[PDB]
Formats: C-alpha cells, sequence, structure tokens
DNA sequence: CTAGTACCTAGCTTAAGCCTCAATAAAGCTTG
RNA sequence: CGGAGAGGGAACCCACU
C-alpha cells in the first residue's frame, strides 16, 4: 500500500507559483493543504467566538 | 519404509514382455519377472 | 522576467539555503576567493555560513515559475529564514 | 507461503498435545511450519487385513451379503476409508475392539 | 396508487424549477417552491387517468438577461421513450424558435433516441434526465459543494491570473450528476466554493471534458 | 449490532483501489422530522426500506390437484363463501412476519396482479382467522410451469422495501458527529438524539427518493455509489471522510495536508483515479514515470508502438538517467 | 426453474456428470435400485424431495451402454466410435475412480455403495442434518514421514528404472541376438 | 577390447477480449 | 614483472529486524 500510495504522488511537489501541480504540471491544489502552509509549523488551537 | 514398502513396490510392478517388430519375413517374447528385494549394510 | 514583476516568497527557502551553501563551500574549497574575512576557521562549510550569514555570497538564483518563466533572486536581496 | 489466508496459520484446537503451541518461526512461515510435542507419535501403517478377518466373524454382514432394506437401522463400519460391512450392534463390537 | 405518483411528480416539479432557477432561467418564487397542496389543486391528484397527466403539466421558462433564449422541460408518458416519442418534441423546437429543451423520462431511455440526442446537440443543446434522479436537489446534499458556472471572460482572466492553460485545471467530467444537473459543454470552467477545515474557505476549479 | 464495517487496512485497500464491490457498504440513512423523533415512524420507514421477499413471509408452500374449485379439497370455508384449472397453488404464511411488516393479503395479491397480470387469480382468507392462506390458480408446460412460477415469485417479488439493501438496523446514536446538531435561539449547539438507521446494502438514490428521509445528510459509505449519485467533489468529500475514519478510529492524528492531497490527487481528473496500475498508469504522466510501476513491460512496448515521448520533467525519471530530480 | 442438481466431475473427465448417470453406467439400470444406495431410509421425503431433482435430469438415460457413451463423450480423449467411448469410461471407472474401494473384475456394487454414501454425505450437509468437515482439523491431516516420502520417491523411479530397462531389452531383441540384464540394468538411475 | 577424450545435441481483483439478447430501421408484402 | 586485488551465476533452505 505505502509504495502504491508514493508511485502516485511521487512527483506531486509545490512549484515557485506557490500552487501545488504534478510532474506534467497539472494543478492539484491552488495552494498546498488549500492554506499554502507547512504541516510541521501548525498547532492545536481553539476557536473562542465559536459556541 | 527399508523393511516392507520397497519391497511391495518391488514386487507389484508387472512384469515385462517385450516382441520383435511384429515380422522378419513373410514372434515369442519373456517375462522376466522379479521378487525377494536384498539389502546389505553400508560398505565402502 | 522584469524586476518589478517578482511573485515568489521573498523568503530563502529550505531547499535554497541548503543547496546554495553546498555549492558555496565547494566553491570556497575549490580556492575560490572569499567574500568575507575569516578569523582562521578551515571549514569551507563554516566559510560558506557566515557568508551567508554576511550576505555576501556571489550568488543568484533562478527560480523557475510553472508556466516556464522563471525569476533571478539575489542572496543578499532575499531574507534568509534563519 | 505470503499468503493472506491466515486460517490454516492459526493454532487449530485440535493441535492439543500433538503439536507444541509455543514453537513457531516468526517469519513468512507462522502456524506453517509446527514442531512436534514430546509424547506425540506418528503411526507407521499396518496391513488391515487382520482387522478385516476379525470383523468378518462376530456379526456383521458385507456389502454384497445384504439389502438396503436393513442398512438404515445399522452402523456402517469404515476399514481406512473404505467401507467394509454393516452391524446390528455397534456397542459390545467398540468394547471388544 | 396516485398519492404516491402524485407526490412523486410533486417533488419532480420542485427539483425540476429549483434545477432552472439554479441554471439562471427566470422563475418566480410561488412556483419555485409551492407546498404539496398546490401542485393538488392545480393539477389534480389523479395521475392515472386523470387530469394531471404529463403533456400540459410541462414547464416553459426563459433566461433572466434575455427572454430569447427558452427552455422546456418534457415527461414523456412512454416508460421508455423513443425516437418516434422525442421527433414529435424536436418538431416542437424547430416550430418554435427555442434552442434547447429537458427530457425527464420515466424509464431508461433507449440508446437509438441517445444516439439522435447526441446528432442534433450542435443545432439543438438538449438532454436527458431521469425520472427516480430528480426526486431529490442533489445540489441541496452536505457533500456536494457549491458549485458556479464561470463565464468566458472570467475564464480567460482566470488563466491570465495563473498562467496556465486550459488543460493544467483540475477537470470535471460532463457525465456526471452536477455538471449534468447545471448542463454544460466541454471546455467550461466551474467554480466550486467549498469549507476548508484548515483555512476557512477554499476554491477550486474543475473543467468540463 | 453491525461492525463488520471492516475497519484498517483492509478499508484502507477498499479505498485506495476504489473496489466496485466493498466488503460492508452501507447506508447512514438520516430521518426528517418527527419520524427522527419517535420510533415507530422510523419503523414504518425502516420497513419501506428493509428488502422483502415472499419467502421471508410464508411458512409453508404446497400445491394440490383440486379437480373443481367449487370441491375445496382442503377444508376451507373462506373458499366456500368467496365461489379456470384444476392444478391451484396454495402457500400458507405466518402471523409473525406479516404483522411485523404490516402488510395485507389484498396487497400482496395486487402485487401478485401487477407483476404477472391476469394470467392467475388469487384467492386470500381474510385477516381472521388464525390460518394465513392465499390460493394461486392459472386463468385460460402444465404444471411444472407452475412450479417454475412459483420458485421465480418466492426468490424475488419485493413485497416491500427496495432491493440490494438485505438487512437495516435501527438505533440512537451517541456520537456527537452522528447526533442531529442545531443552534438554539441563543447561538448553542444542542446536540439531539434523534433516530437515524443504517443498512448493509447501498442504492443512495432510491433511498434519498423517499418521503420523510433526509436526502441532505445520508452518505452511503460507497466511494463509486457516491461518484454514480451526487459527483466528483461530493466524492471527494465523502472519500476524506471515509479516508479521516480509519485514521482517527485508533485515535491517531494525521494531518489534513496529506489526506487533502490524496483525495484531490484521486479526485483531480474528473474520474475516480484508483491508485493501481490501472488508474496510476492510465495518466498521461510520461512512460519512464510509469514505467516503475508494476509495469516495465506493457508500458514500455506500448510506448514504443506508439511513438510517445518522455518530457523527462518527473522524479522517477531524472532518477534513473543521474540527473537532478526537480 | 428445478434447483439443486447433484453433479460429480470425474478424474479423466473434462465436465461434470450427473451422479444418476454415474450409476446407471456403473450398472444400475432401475431407478429404486439406485436411490436404495443414497437414502438408507425411504420414510424420509425431505431426502426425496432433493434427489428429484438430479433424477429428473438423467430421465433420458436408461441403459448401462448410453450412459457409458455419454461420460466416454465427456472424456479427455474423446472415442471416435461408440465402442471405444464405452471401452474408455468403463477403463475410468473400473481404475480411475475410487481404487481405495477396490480394482477387480466386479467391484461395481463396493463402488456403488461408497458412491451412494459419498452422495448421502453430501445430502446430509445440504440439509443441515450435519455439519461441514473443517480443513485445518489434524484428525483429516496424515503426516508424510521419511519412510512415506522415499516410497513416493521410489516407487517413481524404479518405474523409471524398469521403462529403461524395457528399453536397452527392446534395442537387442528387435535384432533378436540376445540381451543381458547385468548391462540392461542401469543403477545410476536408483542411487 | 576397452578406455580416454573430443565433437554433437493461495487467493484476490480488474480490465479486457469474447459470447448472447433485445429495439430498430430497411425491405418487401398487404390490403385500404 | 607494471603493487596483479573485480572473486561466476542461478536455484532452494534457514535465520535476523
Amino acid at each position: 500500500i505505502q509504495r502504491r500510495l508514493i508511485k502516485s504522488m511521487e512527483s506531486v511537489m509545490v512549484k515557485y507559483d506557490a500552487t501545488v501541480r504534478n510532474s506534467i504540471n497539472q494543478v492539484v491544489q491552488l495552494r498546498y493543504g488549500e492554506d499554502g502552509l507547512a504541516g510541521e509549523s501548525v498547532e492545536f488551537q481553539n476557536l473562542a467566538t465559536l459556541k | 519404509f527399508i523393511q516392507m514398502s520397497v519391497q511391495r513396490i518391488v514386487e507389484d510392478a508387472p512384469p515385462i514382455d517385450l516382441q520383435a517388430e511384429a515380422q522378419h519375413a513373410s514372434p515369442p517374447r519373456y517375462l522376466l519377472k522379479f521378487e525377494q528385494i536384498y539389502l546389505s549394510k553400508p560398505t565402502h | 522576467q522584469a524586476n518589478q514583476k517578482r511573485i515568489t516568497t521573498p523568503y530563502m527557502t529550505k531547499y535554497e539555503r541548503a543547496r546554495v551553501l553546498g555549492t558555496r563551500a565547494l566553491q570556497i574549497a575549490m580556492c575560490a576567493p572569499v567574500m568575507v574575512e575569516l578569523e582562521g576557521e578551515t571549514d569551507p562549510l563554516l566559510i560558506a555560513m557566515k557568508e551567508l550569514k554576511a550576505r555576501k555570497i556571489p550568488i543568484i538564483i533562478r527560480r523557475y515559475l510553472p508556466d516556464g518563466s522563471y525569476e533571478d533572486w539575489g542572496v543578499d536581496e532575499l531574507i534568509i529564514s534563519d | 507461503r505470503d499468503g493472506k489466508l491466515a486460517k490454516p496459520r492459526q493454532l487449530h484446537n485440535t493441535l492439543w498435545g500433538m503439536v507444541c503451541p509455543a514453537e513457531t518461526p516468526e517469519g513468512h512461515a507462522v502456524g506453517l511450519v509446527k514442531n512436534l510435542a514430546l509424547m506425540a507419535y506418528i503411526s507407521v501403517g499396518s496391513q488391515p487385513s487382520p482387522i478385516l478377518e476379525f470383523l468378518e466373524e462376530w456379526s456383521m454382514e458385507n456389502l454384497e451379503e445384504i439389502s438396503p432394506a436393513a442398512i438404515a437401522d445399522a452402523t456402517k463400519i469404515f476399514v481406512n476409508g473404505c467401507w467394509v460391512g454393516i452391524h446390528k450392534d455397534p456397542e459390545q463390537l467398540m468394547n471388544t475392539l | 396508487d396516485d398519492e404516491e405518483e402524485t407526490y412523486r411528480l410533486w417533488k419532480i416539479r420542485k427539483t425540476i424549477m429549483q434545477l432552472c432557477h439554479d441554471r439562471g432561467y427566470l422563475v418566480t418564487q410561488d412556483e419555485l417552491d409551492q407546498t404539496l397542496e398546490e401542485f393538488k389543486a392545480q393539477f389534480g391528484d389523479k395521475p392515472s387517468e386523470g387530469r394531471p397527466r404529463r403533456t400540459d403539466l410541462t414547464v416553459l421558462v426563459a433566461h433572466n438577461d434575455d427572454p430569447t433564449d427558452q427552455m422546456f422541460v418534457f415527461f414523456p408518458e412512454e416508460p421508455k421513450v423513443g425516437i418516434k416519442t422525442i421527433k414529435v418534441y424536436c418538431q416542437r423546437m424547430q416550430e418554435e424558435n427555442i434552442t434547447r429543451a429537458l427530457i425527464v423520462v420515466q424509464q431508461g431511455m433507449t440508446p437509438s433516441a441517445k444516439q439522435s440526442l447526441v446528432d442534433m446537440a450542435p443545432k439543438y443543446i438538449l438532454e436527458q434526465f431521469l425520472q427516480q434522479e430528480l426526486l431529490i436537489n442533489i445540489t441541496e446534499h452536505e457533500l456536494v459543494p457549491e458549485h458556479v458556472v464561470m463565464t468566458k471572460e472570467e475564464v480567460t482572466e482566470l488563466l491570465a491570473r495563473y498562467k496556465l492553460r486550459e488543460n493544467q485545471l483540475p477537470r470535471i467530467q460532463a457525465g456526471d450528476p452536477v455538471a449534468r444537473y447545471f448542463g454544460i459543454k466541454r471546455g467550461q470552467v466551474v467554480k466550486i466554493i467549498r469549507p476548508s477545515e484548515t483555512a476557512g474557505r477554499y476554491i477550486t476549479y474543475r473543467l468540463v471534458q | 449490532s453491525a461492525k463488520n464495517v471492516t475497519l484498517g487496512v483492509p478499508r484502507l485497500k477498499e479505498l485506495i483501489n476504489i473496489s466496485k464491490k466493498p466488503k460492508t457498504p452501507s447506508l447512514t440513512v438520516f430521518l426528517l422530522g418527527q419520524s427522527a423523533r419517535d420510533a415507530e415512524r422510523a419503523k414504518d420507514i425502516l420497513c419501506r426500506l428493509e428488502h422483502t421477499t415472499l419467502r421471508k413471509v410464508t411458512a409453508n408452500t404446497a400445491i394440490y390437484y383440486d379437480p373443481n374449485p367449487q370441491s375445496t379439497v382442503v377444508a376451507e370455508d373462506q373458499e366456500w363463501v368467496n365461489v379456470i384449472s384444476p392444478w391451484l397453488l396454495r402457500v400458507e404464511l405466518d402471523r409473525k412476519h406479516m404483522t411485523d411488516r404490516k402488510l395485507t393479503m389484498e396487497q400482496i395479491a395486487e402485487k401478485i396482479n401487477a407483476g404477472f397480470g391476469d394470467d392467475l387469480n388469487c384467492i386470500f382468507n381474510d385477516d381472521n382467522a388464525e390460518k394465513l392462506v392465499l390460493r394461486i390458480r392459472i386463468m385460460n408446460d402444465d404444471d411444472v410451469f407452475l412450479r417454475c412460477i412459483e420458485s421465480n415469485m418466492l426468490t424475488d417479488m419485493t413485497l416491500q422495501g427496495i432491493e440490494q439493501i438485505s438487512k437495516v438496523y435501527m438505533h440512537l446514536p451517541q456520537t456527537d458527529n452522528k447526533k442531529k446538531i442545531i443552534i438554539t435561539e441563543d447561538g448553542e449547539f444542542k446536540a439531539l438524539q434523534e433516530w437515524i438507521l443504517e443498512t448493509d446494502g447501498v442504492s443512495l438514490m432510491r433511498v434519498l427518493s423517499e418521503k420523510d428521509v433526509d436526502p441532505v445528510r445520508t452518505t452511503s459509505n460507497d466511494i463509486v455509489e457516491i461518484f454514480t449519485v451526487l459527483g466528483i467533489e461530493a466524492v471527494r468529500k465523502a472519500l476524506e471522510r471515509e479516508l479521516y475514519h480509519v485514521i482517527s478510529f485508533d485515535g491517531s492524528y494525521v494531518n489534513y495536508r496529506h489526506l487533502a492531497l490524496l483525495c484531490d490527487t484521486m479526485t483531480c481528473r474528473g474520474h475516480l483515479m484508483a491508485i493501481t496500475r490501472h488508474g496510476v498508469n492510465r495518466q498521461d504522466t510520461g512512460p519512464l514515470m510509469k514505467c516503475s510501476f508494476e509495469e516495465t513491460v506493457d508500458v514500455l512496448m506500448e510506448a514504443a508502438a506508439h511513438g510517445e515521448s518522455d518530457p523527462m520533467k518527473g522524479v522517477s525519471e531524472n532518477i534513473m538517467l543521474g540527473q537532478l530530480a526537480p | 426453474a428445478i434447483g439443486q442438481r447433484i453433479v460429480a466431475t470425474l478424474p479423466y473427465i473434462k465436465q461434470e456428470v450427473p451422479i444418476i448417470i454415474v450409476f446407471r453406467a456403473l450398472g444400475f439400470v432401475s431407478d429404486r435400485d439406485i436411490l436404495e444406495h443414497i437414502i438408507y431410509d425411504f420414510e424420509d421425503p425431505e431426502m426425496m424431495e432433493m434427489v428429484k431433482p438430479s433424477l429428473d435430469e438423467a430421465f433420458v438415460i436408461q441403459e448401462q451402454n448410453v450412459a457409458l457413451n455419454f461420460i466416454g463423450s465427456r472424456g479427455a480423449k474423446p472415442g471416435v466410435t461408440k465402442e471405444k467411448r464405452i471401452k474408455y469410461a468403463k477403463e475410468v471407472l473400473q481404475k480411475e475412480m475410487l481404487p481405495h474401494v477396490g480394482v477387480s473384475d466386479f467391484c461395481e456394487t463396493k463402488k456403488a455403495y461408497f458412491l451412494g454414501y459419498m452422495v448421502h454425505r453430501l445430502l446430509l450437509a445440504a440439509l443441515g442434518r450435519r455439519e461441514l468437515d473443517d480443513r485445518d482439523h489434524y484428525g483429516n491431516k496424515r503426516l508424510d514421514l521419511a519412510g512415506p516420502l522415499l516410497a513416493f520417491l521410489f516407487r517413481g523411479m524404479f518405474k523409471n528404472l524398469l521403462k529403461e530397462v524395457r528399453i536397452y531389452a527392446q534395442k537387442f531383441i528387435d535384432r533378436g541376438k540376445d540381451f543381458n540384464l547385468e548391462l540392461a540394468i542401469k543403477t545410476r538411475i536408483i542411487s
């Protein structure tokens, strides 16, 4: 399963346009994680104004 | 195995009877049946 | 693209930081002239780190946009992360 | 090996006292390679003919002798998996054997 | 068995009218959200051999910007509609100055009629729908996000902004229910507004192929 | 009662390899109003969904040769008072399933008459006697035809419910997300515990198109069926939900970045691009790239035959040639 | 339709053969005699209700030779004439099917009894009177130790030795001068 | 005559090709 | 004489994490 997942996404990367495109420049996401943000620099937080 | 199964394998094999090429001019055969296996101790 | 039309990030990404440091310390190892006065350190990687911190590396980065265009960002001109 | 059907590999209930439950390789041969219990002994085989002559002389009938009229109430005797005959009294033949 | 069929036809009409409103055709609110009782009193409660029968319960609407392009819908009485039972609709197509219409069939349409609908498509861009398929407005479902059809000028603006060619966008096949619901040819991208659990709202663009 | 939902690695396989036949396709059907509030109307919705053949309701079936329908070889005064073929059919139902699913002899007879036309007449006992009898004749290859039609009618008749959904469960959910959530007049959330019902089959379209069934929240746990019914964007969200369900079932956390990227690259082409050699090699990525995965003979001969050119813009393409991968 | 027919795929037979045809080929012309070998108590109608769907499948074969022809047509080596299929299917029934119950001149009654027992066992599982046998039950397993393994392999090598003693004997008796069994025996093969 | 050595000859799944079945329009009667 | 090191391969089995 891991190898099959990797071989389907191994060329998907964030370009200098800040968008996410595969090897053939087809756009997968306009921003990485639909926010453009790195996954290693985020935290868990609470929305105070909610409920 | 070496006591009885080899004996039964060597004895239940059918005898072979073999003729010539059906004639020579314008054919008898034989049976060659064998039994009673013997086994000896290792030798070198 | 012209200097007016620069849409890429002004932050030097970690990959640019790694590759610029490697390719500049390699030049220092091949006896390229240093851009910063050293205090006796002999390791080209530390020399390249000092040059990067002082913003004196004589290298610019060509960032290829997906459409095919590119931008020339000078190492002195964009923000270093660390 | 390398098969996703874990049913053959599992320790079966009938492994009590004949196959060691603990001992098996941890690799791709779990449950497939199994050792032998201590007092577990493997039968070596013998001719069933003496059992046949012993059986045919108490009160049982071979298949050729009887009709299937009386075969439903009696019990079927198998020797090495071949249906040898029919006996009216299972008890006191089990005890005799 | 007429209450169930009347309710089914009422929901079909409601979904079709909502489809027209979403597609852009002019519909009043009164017909947009009418209860089952208005449908009963206006059509007749007796789909079996009665006055709420098909063919003169059909809807015609017009676009908001100009009342020139008009869109009929048609509910054939035949379960499996055929060429002879759609050539009549095509004759109406021609005798009116209309361009496109819908066909909400009762059972599966015949392949000959499907091939016809393919063949006169450039002259008359008409498409089909199923009786079963139109008992729910799929856009109302929680899984289906907000789909918005882009106009050509803003498609060009999108392409010029992102400096990407037409085929590099994420795409959508014309046969899937949302694209068939709106009614849209190939080479026509759709704004898709969906909520993001990471950062608020996210806009994605799917092109029809 | 229905926790055979096959979570874990098998569900991950069923999602990655988008399979037409999952092991446990199931609905999560919600209810609209007062039926969601009380159990009796929930049961009424339940019986209209659970598929029911006439095997489920009958006790035993028997055929006789009555020379005269007036003769009534079986002593039944109901036929005497009620009253052209001599070979007839007789089936005995049971009160248990009959009153469990709320049918009538009239409904069963009209179902028979609609399915088979006026080729046979059903004579059913009234719902007053302890015994539940309906007799079948054939109006005017003589009795084996009756035998075959008896088998056909027992196998598939759909007295109530819809096809392909065999068993439906009913329970009050405990988890807040599965529970209905509203907003009160003072801006609270007021987790409501209303009746829901889960199935073991999947239709997703004959279900939502039913009275008193909420066509806004009914997920079907079936990616292909969702693709056929709701469309590719709803597929992405449902696939994300089912892919997050298996990961968060363990209590572990995976950042939404990766789930979103996977569900996007699996659905960025408008069709369900299952991650196999049947979905990854079909996209025009490049013969060199796709000759590294479950391939490297058919792909290469196909590329040679069609004169395909590899732009060498991938990663596993520049890796082969000993070049800097982008 | 009718439903629940009983078939018996047979060694050296490409297609499945209905069991009643197998019994008629084995030698039972009648039908009561065949049912006497499967259902042992005729007062059980549940057994009859499931055995008659297989009975009515084969009411076109009534004698032994047509059933032999039917089996021979399905054989891997289909005979060109009727009397060749007859002999081929008779050989298959005599030796290939159920060797352990006996291979002799007349073992048809014993083979029929055992096959009817097999069918009865299948019906008992179909009705639920009994339960399905377990594959992992090591009562159903046998262990091939050094004895049985060496027997299985020595038997094949011994046959190979005989089928080369025969070749040497043929090569000398075609000319017919004489032959020597000492040279004929190839001691290399077994060891 | 024989030997030594040199030359001749367990399950899965999914697409994918292959086998049969029901509308349908041409082809020709058919009587209005 | 030159420092020569490059030292087949296939198959199966066992075992390690």
